[PDB]
């Protein structure tokens, strides 16, 4: 499959 | 050429995504309003007034508060803005406010390309990623029986010879997957293969 990046986002 | 909305909706329904699929959208997709249910959508980089340019898949797991973005070339946010004039901050903010009590989400986005640089199979790759998300919503990008059939490569290496067998094989495996899993694709196999082929966009 594909590698991925995780980013926490706060609104 | 490429895939139309009607094509992608039929295939996603064949793949069993119907309980969670919101539909096909242009770049104005508003985001997810789904604090208690899995959801996903296929979203174009352009507005409807253009007829479509490039397809991405977005998906949402309410229990992990994770929004997935699968765009088949794995472009950085900067390259999505440069190449396609596409930004998705608004839809992420809407999704977090509507669907998470804390207004916080994790964005998990693909960083590799599965598609060759002259291919027109972006919408079909998005349909395959949504089969993986509907069945393995905690690990849709890799390490599951659908996405293990294809292999991402760094988008910087797309025009290099060492990755050409991998990108060819990825598109062959996408079509074989859709032959096995989609009666719509089966009944339209030649037409869709010709409209989405690996070198469909090659310079002359
Ligand atoms: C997926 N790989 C993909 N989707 C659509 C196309 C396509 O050729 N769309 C038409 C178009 C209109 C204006 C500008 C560019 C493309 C190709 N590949």
């Amino acid at each position: 499959g594909v590698q991925s990046l995780k980013r926490r986002r706060c609104f | 050429m490429g895939s139309s909305e009607q094509e992608l909706k039929a295939i996603v329904k064949d793949l069993g995504c119907g309980p969670y699929f919101l539909g096909t959208y242009d770049k104005r997709f508003p985001g997810f309003v789904s604090p208690h249910k899995l959801a996903c959508a296929i979203v174009n980089t352009a507005g409807r007034e253009t007829g479509g340019v490039h397809w991405m898949a977005f998906a949402w797991n309410p229990r992990s508060k994770t929004c997935y973005l699968f765009e088949p070339f794995g472009f950085s946010d900067q390259r999505l803005k440069q190449v396609y004039q596409f930004e998705y901050e608004s839809l992420l903010r809407r999704s977090a406010i509507a669907s998470s009590p804390d207004r916080c989400i994790t964005l998990e986005k693909s960083t590799q390309s599965v598609q060759g640089p002259n291919s027109a199979a972006c919408g079909l790759f998005c349909c395959m990623f949504l089969h993986a998300f509907a069945n393995w919503p905690q690990t849709p990008m890799d390490h599951n029986p659908t996405m293990n059939l294809i292999t991402g490569v760094p988008n910087s290496m797309l025009n290099s010879p060492q990755v050409q067998p991998t990108l060819r094989r990825n598109q062959e495996q996408l079509y074989s997957f859709l032959e096995r899993h989609s009666p719509y694709f089966r009944s339209h196999s030649a037409q869709i293969r010709s409209a989405t082929s690996f070198c469909h966009l090659k310079n002359m």
